[PDB]
This record gives structure tokens, C-alpha cells and sequence, in this order.
């Protein structure tokens, strides 16, 4: 059986009690939703200066607690790991994050922690020198936030080649570490974007970056893309099993720039350009194919929704989009990665309202204990979280186009996950 | 044992020289045409033709091999081929006994009835507007036209249309046709009969030299308006003996030409604008052809056929010789064909043999050391386009390339093989490579069936279809093989003597069958299957050509350093990361291709005789590695990447770099950054000749100092981008000779905020000379960039033009040969009342010009 | 019994390209009218003929019948039709006179 | 077993079992073929005209049939397409109307014919 689709048409009045909802428990404040999208649910009235102080404060619990757990690892461990290291890793992080300094001397100390952490063992010591990582990039996004450290300085900390080539590095591998086996469990892994990745709470802050090249630097911005999409199909996110055309290579991006400012190369292509074309058409087919596999297709939409996004103009043919009409196809299937990703949010954070879940459901010090959202029943939260995926189904089915050829890819998982949700939202329920 | 490795060695060189003897006798064998030899001559031929096969390969053992068990197999050997050879002597002595002409099968063509023609009057008139041109074209002095193209393309057809036309508003004229072969007096008795049938009538009698008739010719033509056409011009010299009878000069008189070579056709005309190139009919004149041929009345394709006679029309590409001789096979007078039989000839008589003879005669003109290299080509599929470099490192590897001179490298000998089967209008050729060459190659169908029958009729090829061209009923020495379609399954048993393999699948059942027992093998050919790992690539001792490109290959066995012949190493789109070690101990190597995140072992300089060298890794290398790079002295082309190579050791890279004295190409890939390397100073190589430097994000600053027109005589492409450009950096490039093609972008626009400068050239004329294309992108100014007039050759410009400058002329007459221009508008300085103005205005003086070349505002 | 069976097979090689330059001259042979050839070259060519089919016999018998005894006849035949051939080369070449 | 037949005459088709009918449709280069249907059992046909139709290159083909109505060769049978010749010598063993598969595009070659049917229509000469 297949439960119906809830329908729907937005309302400001549940509007009111859904967004003071969104707005007052804590996951769902610091994360903005696709209802935004819609035409009349606003009035959200939120100030940021709480949530950052709450960040301030998640972030030094969190690297109190690693903290806590590296003396005990290095007091019985398995083949010594030099783990003291990673102790004053964390208590030159602790000491930059406490006491304010001049701009210079944080850009310097910043630079050699993330260059010396830059070059097997263990595995939790690999996610131990990861989660170092991150932090120190949390710690400078929130220095930035806190108007100690200029924009000048702040691009000509990022903009520099390293720092590039390590970005896209954490925003994948932390990502995967902390997802992985939750999509997984949950069967939507073989939906999951490099586009969307900076709309969790977890990684708000690459966000930001991204939005400070759009203010300055859109080429870089462009790079970063290029190189996090071929960084996440390097790590097996996206398995191809053979080959990736034009990711992986240094002399690809070249041209893509080449392309991006003098459109006109594309008229008159060289060689380079041609077999670039003649593979973005290959895979255009390959992807426009209903018995072909799913997972071709998938991985063809993922490559050709990055080039797209980041090299505009360059994936369009005029005459065939039409008689194919594969363009709001393409918008279709982002909205359900979009929608799918929300969705795992919100199972999620179910979790939370088992009466015996201590144990964090997102990764590893993705929330302290000293918070440790409880199993609390609120008035609301029984009849907010059904109106809320009702609402988001409603929202999704509309704009969705409806063709058999299309519908494996968009129709299908929605309609698998609406059936899970559906089922498992009642057992919880009870108990 | 001593006694043995002398009678070895003497029994060596007797092989070497019947070896000479033998292709002596073949070569002068394979130029009569079939019709000509008898059957006896052929057998023996062929039986010829197997025991040089089998000597070659008792030659190569001894070479590669040298001991007791080879040695005794090897006079084994020896001793069953001289039995053999004496055999086959005795044989041919027992049966010898020693116990009219046929005419020109193009000879015919020349009665055809005019109404049959389907789409000469454009072309037609297009020649003789090429003739006349003009009111006063009876006053200019004399001209010479050409046309070329291949065979059955409808030259002298055309020929003889306009000269039919035209003929009558001149005093005299002929029409000769020359052969292959020619008699000179035969065509001068030709000319003189022609232009007077009265007075010369008897002068096919007359038995005078050549020069006698010469003064003839000259005499009979004083004062007089003449038309002369010449057909069939198949060499040089011919030409050059008849050119002597037109010495004197006579306003007003024309010469028109056809040939098959184009050499010719450029010795013939003065300038590269009275030259015509046949190129064939379009798709509907085609179809009406083909109809008005079979449908002749009804005119009217029924439906069922549709779809076969457009496949058929394509195979046919256009050309009126094929069109014709396929439209009366399916003709059949009685009764048109049916349709299951019209796919039986889709997928496979005397108009048939004609076409066959017509078109062989550009084959049976080649030398005698073309011939191989060209029924090569019959390895490869039908319609899709071959890479050049493929082809010349398999042509040298299967031995078909030698020199005896000292100072020659076989890849330029290979180069002009390729050039000549070009010149001969027997290849199209496609695209420009990345070393400033063609890049691939295209066949016509019809040609590629004549080279498969004639390379099948001698054991040359085997090729492998399931439907076509299954294994030969009766063989049990295949030389080489080519795998096409992987359904069927191969015995590989009694193929012992194979050369080379090839295979086209990307199917599985492709990699199935088994490699290590072909212990003879000289070139292995995987591009493009799945293959995942090859053990067994060692223990062949034999090989000349590796080619794995776009495979799934891991890692390499660390037994390569036996192979002590191998010419090329192709490791292009495959999965392995580090080279084995043993790699340095390859001596004679002359090519290798890699890509650059591959790392290298360290005593790379041993490899002398490397020509070629791709894609650098230089990422993670200390100095004694960029020092050994100073070895290579004979080395042509070059890639660098300098990816994670620290710019602090550069002196020392260009210090080696400008030890190497031979070199052509040259690239340098850089991320980011400003280019620390190639510093003033430096003394570039002299016969350099490409230079490209493809970052488009790294700059140099402002100019490097030895780009000076001394030091680099030579240069034919360049592509730079500058920081930031100053006026006077275009004069320097206008100082350059040649300078072909030239890029150059400006870093400072677009990464940092600056604005569009004008550039002003001054103090000058015939700045470019030779340069036709240039693209500033990044600069702009059309009128003040050439006064006077310069570059008189550019035919595509890029520039840019801020809106702000509508208030400059933009006149394009000061540029004759310009056909193509691409602009693109700064708008936000200046508003959009201005932006349309000015592009109206552009776009009037672009109108003006009367070549009338293309714009593109952006 | 190795090495007889590699002979047999060698032999009858050579017989089939002998038959193929046989047949070849034979056909030339036979186009003259018999008003232009001379009584050598008629004689020469009947006896060749004969041995023509010898030859074919000899091959067709191999193929049939392919063991000690089969083996051992078809190699003295095989020795025989090969001194035949032999000796008529030779006797056409002591008698030929161009005039 | 007896492949490379290539013209076979006057076949019994009497007192034979399936398997019999079934190995006749292996006989592939067969170019001439003459049947009797003589004791054969008329409730098998259609694995006899599928071994017919399995054979592609054919020229000639007989069907003699003593007396009654032909149950075989039923319509929606694709004869192979280089037919050339076809006859039924019965002049005693009718056809019902006429075969489907007579129109032009399945037998584009023929040069002869020999039919006797039941009742003839008007429409039946158009189609010939
Ligand atoms: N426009 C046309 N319409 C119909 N037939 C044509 C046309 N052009 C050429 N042909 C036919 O093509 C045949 C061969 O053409 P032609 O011999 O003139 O080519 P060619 O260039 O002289 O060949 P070659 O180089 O071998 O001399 C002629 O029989 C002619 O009838």
C-alpha cells in the first residue's frame, strides 16, 4: 500500500503556529527551509546575536568534550599515536578561541595549526585530526562573525591557494562522516548533492565563505565548486566505477574559464572544447534514457547539475532542449534532493523524542550533552511535525512535472519516503 | 661452438642479401596492372612473397636473441628455408614456356549527351566568370588556371562544358589529354593538330625532336587569341617541357588545367587564387541524380525505399562516378531490384570493373615504398577518423620506415609519408593537433572497399566480422590481425606467426582471448577496452609498440626492462599512479606519453632517443632530476606541468631546456601565480617554432625580453597572457617574420579592475606580414592598430570595444582579406543610447567592406 | 611415426602448387590453334597432362584416406611421380632449338 | 543431421511422429522442396510451416495433397522471402477463400502460380 499524497494549499494561519515552531526549537532555528519559497509564510522575526552566543558556546563544550576523550585515548592506546600532539592541537585551539588578539597574530597562529595538520593508523584518529579541522575553520568563521577581523584580510586568508584546496576537503569528508550511514539506513545516499550540502546547521559556515566570494571573487567561487564536486567523486560518494571526464583534471578547469569569459569559444571550439562538448552531450543522452540504469542517471544529473550551476550557458543547446524539455526535468530532481535532504532532517530529529536516546543520532560532538535536547513532549511539537512534512509534501507536488520517463527518478522516492515517514511516525508516537 | 656462431653469421648475411634480391623482384612485379600478368608470373609471386616472410622473421630471432638451444634452432631454421628457396627455383624452371591494347575507360565519357548533366551551370559560370573577369580581360596578359580533386569528381567535365561555351570569341584553341605515362612528342603532335586540322593534317607522320615541333607551336600561334586546355597532368615534369611553348607572351590568350596531384596544380598557377577545387554535389542535386538515373520518368521513390536510398546516398558521399555506376546496378533495365535485395547490396558487372580500373590508378602511381603503408589502412573501421600520430608510430614499428642516411629521424620520414598520401588527394584530412599538424584522417567508402580486397587478395590483413569477412576458408598463416566485432570466437592455435594485433571492441569477450602465445609479436593495439591487468606482457622480447590507452590498467609488471626494442609507450586515461623502477632500462625508446599526476623513477636521463615527451609531472622532484632533464638532447616536443614543482630551482630548468638544440613545441601549464621561470637571459633554442602557454590565470609580467625577431627566426603560433599590456609590446610582435597565428590576453582586465585601453601602433608599414589570425582578446582598436595598411593576410580578428568610444573610425577597407570579425561591447560606462549607436555604426562599417565579413556583437 | 606424418604433409604441399603451375600453362597452351603450334610443345604438353593426373590422384588419396601401410604407399608414390617430373623437365630441355 | 542439403524431393510425411517435423526445420540452405501429405496427420501443420519458415534462402516448393480442405500454411505465417516458384497440383484439395499472406509486400518475387480454391470472389483477382 502507498499512502496518498496529502493536499494542501498554504495557509497564513497554520503559517503563524508553524514558523514560531521553526523558530523556537533549537535544531530548526539555525536551518532555513523550503517553505521560505512559498508566497505568504512569513513574519519570522529572528535575531542572530542568540544564536551565536549559543554557537559560542556549543563550539567550546564541544572541543572541552574531544578534549576530555583525547587524555583518556592517550592514556590506553593501541600503538602510540603521538596523541599528545593532537592534544596541544586542540590546546593551541582552545587558547586562540578564549582570549581576543590582534588580527595578524590569528592569522598567523590559524595559517600554521591548519598547515601542520595538513600531512594512517587508526581511524578515530583520522576523525579526531578532521573534527581539529573543523573547528578551527568554525573558530574563524565565528572571529569573522564577531567583527574582530576585517574582509581585506579575511579573502586574503581564503583566496590563497591551500586554504582553496582544504575547504572542499572538510565540507565533504565531515559531511560523509556524519551522514553517511544515516542516509544510508534512511535509502536517499543516492540522492545527495554537493550543491546542498551548506543548508544543515552543521555546515552554516562554508555557507557564508561561499556567499563572501559571490560578494567579491566569483571565479573563485566557480573553483571551489569545481574542485569540492570532483573532491566528493574522488571519495566515493558518487561511484562512476570507471572514469570522470573532465573533474579530476587541472587542464579542464582551464578551459571552462577560458569559456566562462569569452563565451564565444563555444562557436568556434578548439579541440579541447570539442570533446568536452561532444562528452556533456553523451551524458545528456545518457541521463535522458528511461531503461537505462538509475544510478548512470543519477550520477549523469549530478555532473551535469554542477556544470550548470557554476559554468552557465555552457550544458544548452537551443533546438533539442525543447522537443526534450529536460531543463525543468533537471529543476525537478533538485527540488527532490532538497526535499529528500529535509526530510532526513526531520527523521532525524525524531530521535530526539525517544524517552532512551542519550546518545547523539548526528555524528560524532555534533551536540554537547550539556544541552542534550530532551524527550520533553511539548504542546505543540505532536501536531507541528505532521502539518509540517504534510506541508512539505503538498509544497513538493505541485511543481513537480509527472512523466514516466521522469517519474523513476523524483516521483518514486518521495513516494518511498512519504511511506516510511507514514509508518514509523505513529510507533513513535506512542512511545 | 665457435664454428657454429660462424656459420650462423655467414648464413645471416646471405639471408640479408636474397632478402634485397627478393623485394627487388616484388616490387617490379606489383606494377603492372592484373590484366596484363599471367597466372605463372602470379603464383610464383605470391610463393615469393611467403618465403620472405618467413626469412624476415629468421633474421629478427637472430638479431634479438643473441645459447646452445637458440643457436641450434636457428641453423635448423636456416637450413629448411634455403631447401625451400631452392625448391621453389627448380619449380618455376620445369613449366616456363614462352609461347591487343585496350583504350581508356574515361574516353567514353567524353560523348555523353549534354542534357544528362544535372547541376553544371553554377559551377559553369563560376569558371568562366574566373576566366574572362571583366570588360577589358582581352587586353591582360596571359592565365593560367588549375583544378584539382580525386578521381571521378567531374573535372573534365566541367572543362569541356566552359570550353564549348566560351571558344568562340578567340581565334584558336585545342584539347589534350596527357596520361600517366607520356610521349611528349605524341602530346605536341596533339596541340599542332588541334589548332589547324588542315594544315597539320598529316603531322602525326612527321618524325622531328621535340624542339622542332616546339618552334612550330610557337610560330603557328603569333598574334593570335588562344584557349588551351590541358587534362590529366600527373607529374611535373610534363608540365614543365610544355610550358616552354607558351614562352612568348600574348595579351589576351588562357590556359585552363586538370589534375589529381596538387604540387602540380601549384606549379602550374602563379597565384593561390586561380586555383579551383572540385568539391562534390550537394544532397538534393545528388538525390535528383539518382532519380533522373533510375526512376528516369516517374521521377517518384517509392516508400519502402526511402530509407535504404538515403543510406546509400551517403555511402556514395557525393561523388558522380559512384552515384552513376550504383544507380545502373540497381537499375537492372528490365526491372528495378527488390527492396531485401537493395539491403544485400547496401551491406556488400561491367560499369563496376570500369570503376574499379578508373579509381586504381592513383594506387598503381605510388612508389613502391607508399604501397604498404596505405593498404594499412584497411585495419580500421569504416566510417570514423584515424589519429595521425597512431598511424606513424605503427608505421615505424612494423618496419615499413628506414633511411640509410646518418643524420635523419624516422618520425619526420613518417610525417612526409602521411603529407604525400595527402597530396595525392587519397585522404581528407581533419582538425589541427595539438604540435601544429593534422590531427586525424578520413577515407572514402568506396576507396576503403578496393584497399580491403586488394590487402585480403595477399594475406596482408585478416579482419574479424561475424557477418562479412569470416576467418579464410583455407590459411594457416595469418601475419595480422583486426578484431571488429567480438562475437565470434578465435582459434588462435595455429597462428603462430603473428605481427600485430588489434582490437575495436569494447566488449568483454574481447579481452578473452589468449596474448602469451603469440611469442612473435611486434605491436599490441588495446586502445580503448576494458582490460584490467596484463602479466603476461613480458616474456615477448619482441614487441616495438605498446599502446594501452583508456583501459583499466592498475599497475605494470616489473619486468618491461626486458623489452630492449620498444619504440612507443602509450599510458593515456589509465588508472596507475607510480612507473615501476626497471622502466629506465629501456635504451632504444622514442616516445613517451603519460599523464602528469604519474610519478617518475629517477635516472630517467639514460632514455636517449627520446623525439616526444608528454606531460611532465615535475611536482615533488629535487635537482639532480632537473639536471638529468638536460640530457635528452634529441627531443622535438615537450609538455610541462609544474603543478607542485617549487619555482625556486627554475634557473636550472631553463638552463636544461635551452641545452636541448632540436626542438619544435614547447608548452608550460601553470595554476596560478605569476611565471617564475624562463627568465631574461636565457637563449631559447633556435629552431623553435610553437610556443603556447595555455594557464589563461598565470601572467608574465611585462613581456619577456628574448622575444626579439633575431632570436626567434622561426615562430608559426604563440598564446600569451600579460599582466598588463603596454603599446609599444604589439610592435615587438609585428618585428616577428612569420608569426601566423597570435594570442594574447590581458590578466589585469578581467582578474583586477582596470579598464580597456586603446593601443596605438606607429612608426611602420607591413607590421604583420603573414598573419592571419589574431585574437586580442582583452584589446581593442581596429582603425589605429594598422595604418597604411598591414597585414594584408589576416582574415579573423578579436577584439574588444568599451561603448564608452562612440565618440576612431572603425573603416575596414584598410584590411583586404578580412572574412570573419568578433566583437564584444562594454556597456556599463556608457548608456544604451550610446550602445546601440554604436552598434549600428559597427555593424554599417562591417557592411561596407565588400568581402562582407560576419560580426558577433556579444 | 612422427616424422613420416610431417613428410607426407610437406610433399603434398608441394604437389598443390605444382598442379596450379601445370594447370596454368596447360590453359595457355590450349588457346593456339593447332595450326600455329609446334609438334614439340604438342608432346611436351600431353605428357604433362598425364602427369597432372597422377598428381591429382595422389592428393585425393590423402585426403580420403587420412595408417602404417596407407602412410608407407603414399610416400612411394610421392617418390616416384616427383622423379617422373623430373626427368621429363630434363628431357625437354635437351632437345629445344629456337631456329 | 544431413545439413548442406540443398534439394530434397518427395518427402513421405506419413506414419512420423513431431520430433520428425521438428529436425526438418534444421535443414537451413535448402533450395528445392516437394512434399506428400499423404497419411500425414493434418493436426500438426503449424510446427511444419514454422520449420518452413525457419528456412531463409529457398526458391521452389510442392504441397500435394490428396482430397479435402488444407490444414496447413494458416495465415500469420511470414513465408521465407526469396520465394520464387509455388504450386499445389492437388486440382482436388481446395483452400478456403484465399491465403492472407499473398500481398505483394510478403511475396515481392514470384513468377508462378497454381492454386485451386473453393469459390473464387471478385476481389481476389485485384489482389493478384
Ligand atoms: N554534373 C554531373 N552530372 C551528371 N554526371 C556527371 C556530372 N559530372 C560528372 N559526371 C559524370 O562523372 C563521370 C566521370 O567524370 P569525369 O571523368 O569528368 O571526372 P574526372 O575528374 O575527369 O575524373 P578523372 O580525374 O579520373 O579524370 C562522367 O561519366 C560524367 O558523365
Amino acid at each position: 500500500v502507498n499512502f496518498p499524497f496529502p493536499k494542501k494549499m498554504i495557509t497564513e494561519s497554520n503559517s503563524k503556529d508553524i514558523r514560531e515552531y521553526l523558530a523556537s526549537t533549537f535544531p530548526f532555528e539555525q536551518q532555513s527551509t523550503i517553505l521560505d519559497s512559498v508566497k505568504s509564510i512569513a513574519k519570522v522575526q529572528i535575531d542572530d546575536r542568540k544564536a551565536f552566543d549559543l554557537q559560542l558556546k556549543f563550539r567550546q563544550e564541544n572541543l572541552a568534550e574531544l578534549k576530555d576523550q583525547i587524555i583518556l585515548s592517550l592514556g590506553a592506546n593501541n600503538g602510540n599515536q603521538n596523541w599528545q600532539k593532537l592534544l596541544d592541537y586542540t590546546n593551541k585551539l582552545d587558547e586562540l578561541s578564549n582570549t581576543k588578539i590582534s588580527p595578524e597574530e590569528f592569522i598567523e597562529e590559524i595559517q600554521k595549526v591548519l598547515y601542520k595538520v595538513k600531512l594512517s593508523t587508526s581511524k578515530l584518529y583520522s576523525q579526531f585530526n578532521l573534527s581539529i579541522q573543523d573547528f578551527a575553520l568554525q573558530i574563524i568563521h565565528s572571529k569573522y562573525k564577531s567583527n574582530q577581523i576585517s574582509q581585506n584580510d579575511l579573502l586574503k586568508l581564503i583566496t590563497e591557494d591551500e586554504m582553496l584546496k582544504i575547504l572542499a576537503k572538510t565540507k565533504v569528508l565531515t559531511y560523509k562522516m556524519k551522514y553517511f550511514d544515516s542516509a544510508s539506513k534512511m535509502g536517499i545516499n543516492k540522492y545527495i548533492s554537493t550543491e546542498m550540502m551548506d543548508l544543515d546547521w552543521q555546515f552554516s559556515h562554508y555557507k557564508t565563505f561561499n556567499d563572501a566570494l559571490k560578494k567579491n571573487k566569483a571565479s573563485d567561487s566557480s573553483y571551489l565548486g569545481w574542485l569540492t564536486h570532483g573532491y566528493s567523486i574522488k571519495y566515493g560518494l558518487s561511484p562512476n566505477n570507471e572514469r570522470s571526464m573532465f573533474f579530476q583534471d587541472g587542464r579542464k578547469y582551464a578551459e571552462l574559464y577560458a569559456f566562462s569569459k569569452s563565451p564565444h569559444r563555444k562557436i568556434i571550439p578548439g579541440e579541447h572544447l570539442k570533446d568536452l562538448l561532444a562528452k556533456i552531450n553523451k551524458s545528456k543522452g545518457i541521463f535522458l534514457d528511461q531503461n537505462a540504469l538509475l544510478d548512470k542517471r543519477i550520477y549523469a544529473f549530478h555532473e551535469l547539475n554542477t556544470l550548470e550551476t557554476h559554468f552557465p550557458g555552457i550544458t544548452s543547446s537551443f533546438t533539442d532542449d525543447l522537443k526534450s524539455n529536460y531543463r525543468k526535468k533537471m529543476e525537478s530532481v533538485s527540488l527532490t534532493c532538497q526535499v529528500l535532504q529535509e526530510i532526513g532532517n526531520i527523521h532525524r530529529f525524531i530521535e530526539s523524542k525517544v524517552p532512551y536516546h542519550s546518545s547523539t543520532e548526528y555524528g560524532l560532538f555534533s551536540i554537547p550533552k550539556i544541552f542534550s535536547i530532551p524527550i520533553d513532549y511539548k504542546h505543540g511539537e505532536k501536531e507541528n511535525l505532521v502539518s509540517y512534512v504534510d506541508f512539505l509534501y503538498s509544497t513538493a507536488h505541485e511543481r513537480i512535472l509527472q512523466d514516466n520517463s521522469i517519474n523513476q527518478l523524483c516521483l518514486d522516492p518521495l513516494q518511498e519516503s512519504l511511506n516510511r515517514i507514514k509508518s514509523n511516525i505513529p510507533v513513535f508516537f506512542n512511545l | 661452438t665457435i664454428t657454429l656462431e660462424k656459420k650462423v653469421r655467414k648464413g645471416i648475411e646471405s639471408l640479408i642479401t636474397e632478402l634485397k634480391l627478393m623485394q627487388a623482384v616484388l616490387s617490379k612485379v606489383s606494377k603492372v596492372p592484373a590484366d596484363q600478368l599471367d597466372e605463372g608470373v602470379k603464383i610464383w609471386a605470391g610463393n615469393v612473397k611467403e618465403l620472405s616472410y618467413q626469412m624476415e622473421d629468421i633474421v629478427d630471432a637472430f638479431m634479438v636473441r643473441v645459447n646452445g638451444k637458440d643457436l641450434h634452432r636457428i641453423s635448423a631454421a636456416l637450413e629448411e628455408v634455403v631447401l625451400q628457396a631452392k625448391q621453389l627455383a627448380e619449380l618455376r624452371q620445369r613449366y616456363e614456356q614462352e609461347m591487343q591494347t585496350s583504350v581508356d575507360p574515361r574516353m567514353m565519357a567524353l560523348y555523353t549527351d549534354v542534357t544528362e548533366l544535372v547541376g553544371i551551370e553554377e559551377t559553369r559560370d563560376k569558371l568562366i566568370n574566373m576566366l574572362t573577369e571583366g570588360d577589358d580581360w582581352s587586353k591582360h596578359p596571359l592565365k593560367t588556371i588549375s583544378i584539382v580533386g580525386f578521381g571521378g569528381l567531374g573535372k573534365t567535365t566541367l572543362a569541356k562544358a566552359a570550353y564549348d561555351k566560351i571558344k568562340v570569341q578567340f581565334d584558336c584553341g585545342a584539347f589534350v589529354s596527357v596520361s600517366r605515362n607520356p610521349e611528349m612528342k605524341k602530346v605536341l603532335k596533339d596541340i599542332l593538330y588541334g589548332l589547324d586540322k588542315v594544315k597539320y593534317e598529316n603531322i602525326h607522320n612527321a618524325a622531328r625532336d621535340e624542339k622542332y615541333l616546339i618552334d612550330d607551336i610557337i610560330e603557328f600561334l603569333n598574334d593570335k587569341r588562344y584557349l588551351i586546355v590541358i587534362d590529366d597532368i600527373w607529374n611535373e615534369k610534363a608540365w614543365e617541357l610544355i610550358k616552354c611553348a607558351f614562352s612568348k607572351k600574348s595579351p589576351g590568350s588562357r590556359l585552363i588545367t586538370t589534375t589529381r596531384n596538387v604540387s602540380v596544380s601549384e606549379a602550374c598557377c602563379s597565384s593561390e587564387d586561380d586555383i579551383y577545387r572540385m568539391e562534390p554535389l550537394s544532397n538534393d542535386v545528388s538525390r535528383t541524380l539518382f532519380c533522373k538515373r533510375i526512376f528516369s520518368q516517374e521521377e517518384g521513390c517509392p516508400q519502402e525505399l526511402l530509407k535504404v536510398s538515403e543510406e546509400i546516398l551517403k555511402k556514395c558521399g557525393g561523388v558522380p562516378l559512384a552515384i552513376i555506376t550504383i544507380a545502373s546496378l540497381l537499375a537492372n533495365k528490365g526491372h528495378i531490384k527488390a527492396k531485401d535485395e537493395w539491403y544485400a547490396l547496401l551491406s556488400s558487372n561491367r560499369s563496376l570493373e570500369q570503376m574499379k580500373k578508373i579509381l586504381l590508378f592513383s594506387y598503381y602511381d605510388l612508389p613502391s615504398y607508399l604501397k604498404p603503408c596505405l593498404l594499412y589502412l584497411s585495419i580500421f573501421p569504416e566510417d570514423r577518423e584515424i589519429r595521425r600520430a597512431r598511424l606513424v608510430w605503427r608505421w615505424i614499428s612494423e618496419g615499413f620506415v628506414y633511411s640509410e642516411k646518418q643524420d635523419i629521424s624516422l618520425y619526420e620520414l613518417g610525417d612526409s609519408y602521411f603529407n604525400e598520401l595527402v597530396n595525392r588527394s587519397m585522404i581528407q584530412p581533419i582538425g589541427i593537433d595539438d604540435e601544429g599538424k593534422v590531427k586525424a584522417c578520413r577515407v572514402h567508402d568506396m576507396v576503403l572497399d578496393l584497399i580491403c580486397s586488394l590487402s585480403s587478395e595477399e594475406n596482408f590483413v585478416t579482419i574479424l566480422d561475424d557477418p562479412r569477412r569470416k576467418m579464410p576458408n583455407s590459411e594457416s598463416k595469418v601475419r595480422r590481425l583486426s578484431i571488429q566485432n567480438s562475437k565470434i570466437d578465435v582459434d588462435t592455435t595455429r597462428m603462430e606467426h603473428m605481427r600485430s594485433v588489434t582490437v575495436f571492441s569494447d566488449n568483454v569477450v574481447g579481452k578473452v582471448l589468449d596474448i602469451s602465445r603469440f611469442k612473435v609479436l611486434r605491436v599490441l593495439d588495446l586502445e580503448g577496452c576494458h582490460v584490467s591487468d596484463v602479466g603476461y606482457v613480458g616474456n615477448l622480447l619482441h614487441l616495438r609498440y605498446l599502446g594501452l590507452k583508456g583501459t583499466h590498467v592498475k599497475d605494470l609488471p616489473m619486468e618491461v626492462g626486458k623489452l630492449q626494442f620498444l619504440l612507443t609507450l602509450d599510458l593515456r586515461g589509465t588508472k596507475i599512479e607510480v612507473l615501476p623502477w626497471s622502466v629506465v632500462q629501456l635504451r632504444r625508446l622514442m616516445c613517451l606519453y603519460v599523464d602528469y599526476g604519474m610519478k617518475l623513477p629517477s635516472g630517467i636521463g639514460n632514455l636517449t632517443f627520446l623525439e616526444v615527451l608528454d606531460d611532465l609531472g615535475l611536482s615533488d622532484v629535487d635537482l639532480d632530476f632537473v639536471k638529468e632533464l638536460g640530457r635528452l638532447t634529441k627531443l622535438r616536443v615537450l609538455r610541462l606541468d609544474f603543478h607542485g614543482f617549487d619555482q625556486s630551482m627554475g634557473k636550472a630548468l631553463e638552463e636544461s631546456i635551452s641545452n636541448m638544440y632540436k626542438l619544435d613545441s614547447l608548452d608550460v601549464f601553470v595554476n596560478r601565480g605569476l611565471i617564475n621561470c624562463l627568465s631574461e637571459h636565457w637563449v631559447p633554442p633556435p629552431r623553435l617554432c610553437r610556443l603556447a602557454f595555455p594557464s589563461k590565470r598565470s601572467w608574465f609580467k611585462t613581456l619577456p625580453s628574448w622575444i626579439n625577431p633575431s632570436s626567434l627566426p622561426l615562430l608559426s603560433y604563440l598564446d600569451i597572457t600579460l599582466f598588463e599590456v603596454r603599446s609599444e609590446d604589439i610592435q615587438l610582435l609585428g618585428t616577428l617574420p612569420a608569426l601566423v597565428y597570435l594570442e594574447i590576453w590581458n590578466y589585469s582586465v578581467f582578474e583586477e579592475a582596470h579598464e580597456v585601453e586603446a593601443p596605438v601602433l606607429s612608426s611602420g608599414a607591413a607590421l604583420f606580414p603573414c598573419a592571419t589570425e589574431c585574437r586580442f582578446i582583452g584589446i581593442g582598436a581596429v582603425p589605429s592598430m594598422f595604418p597604411q595598411g598591414a597585414a594584408p593576410r589576416l582574415k579573423r580578428l578579436w577584439f574588444t570595444f568599451p561603448a564608452k568610444w562612440s565618440s576612431i573610425g572603425l573603416g575596414m577597407r584598410h584590411l583586404p582579406s578580412l572574412q570573419r570579425v568578433v566583437v564584444d561591447v562594454i556597456s556599463e560606462g556608457a548608456s544604451r543610447e550610446e550602445a546601440d549607436e554604436a552598434e549600428a555604426a559597427l555593424r554599417a562599417a562591417a557592411e561596407d567592406h565588400p568581402n562582407r565579413p560576419i560580426l558577433d556583437i556579444w
